[PDB]
C-alpha cells in the first residue's frame, strides 16, 4: 500500500482501525463516535507518514501541527496527545536521528539495562532520549550480542544475524535509511547437489520440493482438522506428524497396489471358469461329431428314424457350435481387459532412496529456519508467527550487520566486560551485582529504580543459574522459561583469494547421505563482494559439530566443495572461522522457537514485568521493578533482529510510562 | 476441509498408525505380506489358465459342419411330417430346433403344424411323453 495508509502498514498498524494499545490510552476516543475515530486515525497515520518520509531528523509536536490541515489541525490537545503516544512507544523518532532540541539538562530516574544486544541498545537509546539515566552492562567485550561480525583485512562476514527479511513493514527499513548498511537482494534460486557431487536434475528437484510442500500442509490439516495434537499425554511434535504422514503415504501406495492386483485375480479367474466351461464343450463336441459321422456313414436308403438321427445330431451339433462360438467371443474380451490392467500398474514406491534423501535436505532447510530438530517444534504452533511476515525480497547486510549495534551504541553508557551475577529488586529499588570478566574477583554494584533484563533465553535457562534472582523469579515466569525452546544453528566462514562458484548464484545446497546428518554443511552462501563462502550447520547436526575441531570442519567443507566444482578449482582458504553458539556462555544457543508443549502465549509471559512484595507488611502495592526485552519476548516477531529491536522499544515505552508518568492518557 | 490433493489421511487410518510404538511398521508388513501372497496367487492361476488354453488348441475347426442353404417350402412331404413327429418326441415345444431339423419349415409353420395334425399325430401324447423325461 501507499499514501498515509502506507505509513500505517509500514508501521505494522491497521490503517482504518484503532489497535488495543490505542484503545488503552484513548478510551475517550474509541468509546466515542465514529466521526472522531476517523480524525484520530488520520492524525495518527499522517504523523507516521511524516516521520517515515524523513527519519534522519526528529519530528516535533510543532513541526507536526505545522503540517496538518483543517479539520485535523483543528483540535490541538488531540494532535498533542497523538504525537506524544507515537513518540513514547517508539513508532516515531526511534533509532539514530538528529535531535532538534538538545537534551533536557538534568535527568529523572535511573535504569540498569543488562546486555547491549540490539534489544538492550534500542531500549537504552529510547530511555536516554526520554531523559532518564541509563547504563548498560555487557559481559562481552563488544556490543551487539547475537549480531556478530567477523572482520580481517577486506574479509567481512557475520557469524550471527545476516539477513533483513523484507522491508515491507520492517522497523529495520527505517534503520537502514539512518545507517549506511549496504543492502543487497538475495536471488532465491538454490541448486542442490547430491552426495556424489552432481546436480539433482529439474525433473526431480521439482517433484521432491513439491512433495515436501504437500507434506507440510498435510501436517497442518492433520492438526486443525483431525485434531491430532496429543499422543499418550505428550504434545505431538512437527517431526512426529511428518512421519505419521509419510507412513500413511507409504501405506496408501501399498493399499493401492493391493486392490489393483485384487482386480487382476478376480478377472483372471472369471477367465479360468470360462476356459473350464470351454474345454468341456469342446469335449461334448468332439464326441458328438463322432456320433453324427457314424450316423452319416449308414449309407442310404434309410428308414425315417435313421434319417432323423442324422438330422437330429446335425442340429444338436450346430447348437453346441453356436455356444462354443459365443464363449470364444467372451474369452477375447476378458483377455484384452487383462493386458489392459496389467499394462498400467499403480506406482511401485512412495519415495525412492534418492528421493527420501533430497526430501531430507528440505527438512534440514526447515530445521535451519527454526534452529532446531523438527522433533522439538510444536505441531499446533511452530508457525504461529507466520502471518506477520514482512513483504519484499530478503537482503544481506553487505558491510556486516555489526554496523548497526555500533551505530546504536553511540552516545551511551556501556560498561563492557561486566558480567552480571545477581539481580536483587525490592519495594524501594534494585541493586545489580556484576564482576569483571578479566579478573573475576573484582566486584561491582549498581543501584537503580528499574532493571531491564535482556539476557538471552539460553542464559535464563541455565542449570544451575549464571544469574541469581533475589528474590527468585515467580514460578509462572520460570515455567515459561523452561517450556520455551532455545535452539542452535552454526556458520562456517570460508575466505578465498578467488571466486570459483557461480557468481550469479547466492545459495546452493548440498545433500547429505543420511537422515542423521541432513544438517551437516547442508547449504552455502555467496553473499559478499569479497570471495567468501558461508556454510550452515543445522538440525541435530549443529550440536554435535560443536565438539569437532575447526580443521576437520573446514575439511569436510572443502571436500564437499571440490565434489561440486572440481577437485582443483577449490584452493586452500586464506582465513577461516567457525561459530559455536551453544557453547558461547553469553548465548547458550542461537534463538528461540516454539517448542512442543509451548505456545505463542509463553512469549507474552516472558515480556510481563516483575513487581516485588511490599517492604513493611501492609504497605501499599509497589511499582513493578524488573522488566524483560529480547527476541524471546515478542510473540509476533521472535528470533529476529527487528523483533528484538521492537521489544526494546516496547519496554522503554512501558518503563517511561511507569517512571516519568504518562501526560497523554487524558 | 479436505487434505491436499494426492495426500491421503483418514481419521481412522491415523488412529491406526499411532495406537502403539510399532503399529507403524506392523501395519506396513501385513500389507507387504498380503501383497506377495496375491502376486503369487496370480501366477498360480496364470499357470492354471495357460495349460487350460493349450487343451483348447486347434479350436473346434475339425468339427464344424458346412453351411446348409435351403428354400423354406410350404408342402408337408410325408417324409417331413415324420421327421416332425420325432422332433417333437425329442425336443418338446422348442419350435426352433424342430424347424432346424426338418430343414425347410419356418418356426411358425411348425406351430401351425401342431394344430392341424394335432388330432392325427396324437401330439398330445407325444408331448406328454417328452415331459416324462
Ligand atoms: C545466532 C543467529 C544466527 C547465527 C543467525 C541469525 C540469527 C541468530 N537471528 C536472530 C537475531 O540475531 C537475534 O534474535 C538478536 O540479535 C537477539 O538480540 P537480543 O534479544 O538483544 O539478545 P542478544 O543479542 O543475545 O544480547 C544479549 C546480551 O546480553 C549479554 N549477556 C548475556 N549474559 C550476560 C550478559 N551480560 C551481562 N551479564 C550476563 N550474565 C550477552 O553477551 C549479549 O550481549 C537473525 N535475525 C535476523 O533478523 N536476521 C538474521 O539473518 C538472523 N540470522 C537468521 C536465523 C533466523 O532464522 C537468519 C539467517 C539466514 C537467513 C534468514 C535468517
Amino acid at each position: 500500500p501507499s499514501g498515509v495508509e502506507g505509513a500505517a502498514f509500514q508501521s505494522r498498524l491497521p490503517h482504518d482501525r484503532m489497535t488495543s494499545q490505542e484503545a488503552a490510552c484513548f478510551p475517550d476516543i474509541i468509546s466515542g463516535p465514529q466521526q472522531t475515530q476517523k480524525v484520530f486515525l488520520f492524525i495518527r497515520n499522517r504523523t507516521l507518514q511524516l516521520w517515515l518520509d524523513n527519519p534522519k531528523i526528529q519530528l516535533t509536536f510543532e513541526a507536526t501541527l505545522q503540517q496538518l490541515e483543517a479539520p485535523y489541525n483543528s483540535d490541538t490537545v488531540l494532535v498533542h496527545r497523538v504525537h506524544s503516544y507515537l513518540e513514547r512507544h517508539g513508532l516515531i523518532n526511534f533509532g539514530i536521528y538528529k535531535r532538534i532540541k538538545p537534551l533536557p539538562t538534568k535527568k529523572t530516574g535511573k535504569v540498569i539495562i543488562i546486555g547491549s544486544g540490539v534489544s538492550g541498545l534500542a531500549a537504552a537509546r529510547q530511555l536516554q532520549s526520554f531523559g532518564m539515566d541509563v547504563t548498560l552492562l555487557e559481559a562481552r567485550d563488544r556490543v551487539g550480542g547475537r549480531v556478530a561480525t567477523f572482520r580481517k583485512g577486506n574479509y567481512v562476514a557475520d557469524l550471527g544475524a545476516m539477513v533483513v527479511t523484507g522491508l515491507g513493514g520492517n522497523p529495520m527499513a527505517v534503520v537502514s535509511k539512518q545507517v549506511n548498511m549496504e543492502l543487497a537482494k538475495i536471488k532465491q534460486k538454490c541448486p542442490l547437489y547430491e552426495a556424489n557431487g552432481q546436480a539433482v536434475p529439474k525433473e526431480k528437484d521439482e517433484m521432491v520440493e513439491q512433495e515436501f510442500n504437500r507434506l507440510l500442509e498435510a501436517t497442518s490439516y492433520l492438526s486443525h482438522q483431525l485434531d491430532f495434537n496429543v499422543l499418550n499425554n505428550k504434545p505431538v511434535s512437527l517431526g512426529q506428524a511428518l512421519e505419521v504422514v509419510i507412513q500413511l503415504q507409504e501405506k496408501h501406495v501399498k493399499d493401492e497396489q493391493i486392490e489393483h492386483w485384487k482386480k487382476i485375480v478376480k478377472t483372471q479367474e472369471e477367465l479360468k471358469e470360462l476356459l473350464n466351461k470351454m474345454v468341456n464343450l469342446k469335449e461334448k463336441i468332439k464326441e458328438l461329431h463322432q456320433q453324427y459321422k457314424e450316423a452319416s456313414e449308414v449309407k442310404p436308403p434309410r428308414d425315417i428314424t435313421a434319417e432323423f438321427l442324422v438330422k437330429s445330431k446335425h442340429r444338436d451339433l450346430t447348437a453346441l457350435c453356436k455356444e462354443y462360438d459365443e464363449l470364444a467371443e467372451t474369452q477375447g474380451k476378458l483377455e484384452e481387459k487383462l493386458q489392459e490392467l496389467e499394462a498400467n500398474p499403480p506406482s511401485d514406491v512412495y519415495l525412492s532412496s534418492r528421493d527420501r534423501q533430497i526430501l531430507d535436505w528440505h527438512f534440514a532447510n526447515l530445521e535451519f529456519a527454526n534452529a532446531t530438530p523438527l522433533s522439538t517444534l510444536s505441531l499446533k504452533h511452530w508457525d504461529q508467527d507466520d502471518d506477520f511476515e514482512f513483504t519484499g525480497s530478503h537482503l544481506t547486510v553487505r558491510n556486516g550487520y555489526s554496523c548497526v549495534p555500533v551505530a546504536l551504541a553511540e552516545g551511551l553508557d556501556i560498561k563492557l566486560n561486566t558480567a552480571v551475577r545477581q539481580v536483587r529488586y525490592t519495594a524501594s529499588g534494585c541493586e545489580v551485582i556484576a564482576v569483571n570478566t578479566r579478573s573475576t574477583s573484582q566486584t561491582f554494584i549498581y543501584k537503580c529504580d528499574a532493571v531491564l533484563c535482556t539476557l538471552p533465553l539460553g542464559v535464563l535457562k541455565q542449570q544451575p543459574p549464571a544469574v541469581q534472582f533475589v528474590p527468585p523469579l515467580p514460578e509462572w515466569k520460570t515455567s515459561a522459561v523452561q517450556r520455551m525452546g532455545f535452539g542452535n544453528l552454526n556458520k562456517v566462514v570460508l575466505c578465498f583469494d578467488r571466486v570459483f562458484w557461480d557468481p550469479s548464484v547466492n545459495l546452493f545446497g548440498h545433500v547429505g547421505s543420511t537422515t542423521a546428518s541432513r544438517g551437516e554443511l547442508f547449504l552455502f552462501w555467496n553473499l559478499y563482494k569479497a570471495p567468501i563462502l558461508l556454510a550452515l550447520v543445522a538440525g541435530e547436526a549443529a550440536g554435535i559439530m560443536e565438539n569437532i575441531s575447526d580443521d576437520v570442519i573446514v575439511g569436510r567443507c572443502l571436500a564437499i566443495l571440490k565434489g561440486i566444482f572440481g577437485s582443483s578449482a577449490v584452493p586452500q582458504p586464506k582465513e577461516t572461522v567457525v561459530s559455536r553458539w551453544r557453547a558461547d556462555p553469553w548465548a547458550r544457543g542461537s534463538y528461540s522457537y516454539v517448542a512442543a508443549g509451548s505456545s505463542g502465549n509463553d512469549y507474552d509471559l516472558m515480556a510481563q514485568p516483575i513487581t516485588p512484595g511490599p517492604s513493611i507488611p501492609g504497605a501499599p502495592q509497589p511499582i513493578p521493578r524488573l522488566f524483560f526485552a529480547g527476541e524471546h519476548t515478542i510473540r509476533n516477531y521472535p528470533a529476529t533482529v527487528h523483533g528484538a529491536l521492537l521489544s526494546g522499544l516496547r519496554e522503554a515505552g512501558r518503563i517511561a510510562d511507569q517512571f516519568l508518568g504518562a501526560m497523554y492518557t487524558l | 476441509r479436505k487434505p491436499p490433493k494426492g495426500m491421503f489421511l483418514s481419521q481412522e487410518d491415523v488412529e491406526a498408525v499411532s495406537a502403539n510404538a510399532t503399529a507403524a511398521t506392523t501395519v506396513l508388513r501385513q500389507l507387504d505380506m498380503e501383497l506377495v501372497s496375491v502376486k503369487r496367487q496370480i501366477q498360480n492361476i496364470k499357470q492354471t489358465n495357460s495349460a487350460l488354453k493349450e487343451k483348447l488348441d486347434g479350436g473346434i475347426e475339425p468339427y464344424r459342419l458346412p453351411e446348409v442353404i435351403q428354400k423354406c417350402n410350404a408342402r408337408w412331404t410325408t417324409e417331413e411330417q415324420l421327421l416332425a413327429v420325432q422332433a417333437i418326441r425329442k425336443y418338446g415345444r422348442d419350435f426352433q430346433a424342430i424347424s432346424d431339423v426338418i430343414g425347410n419349415k419356418s418356426v411358425v409353420q411348425v406351430k401351425n403344424f401342431f394344430v392341424n395334425y394335432r388330432r392325427r399325430f396324437n401330439i398330445d401324447e407325444v408331448l406328454q411323453e417328452w415331459e416324462a423325461e
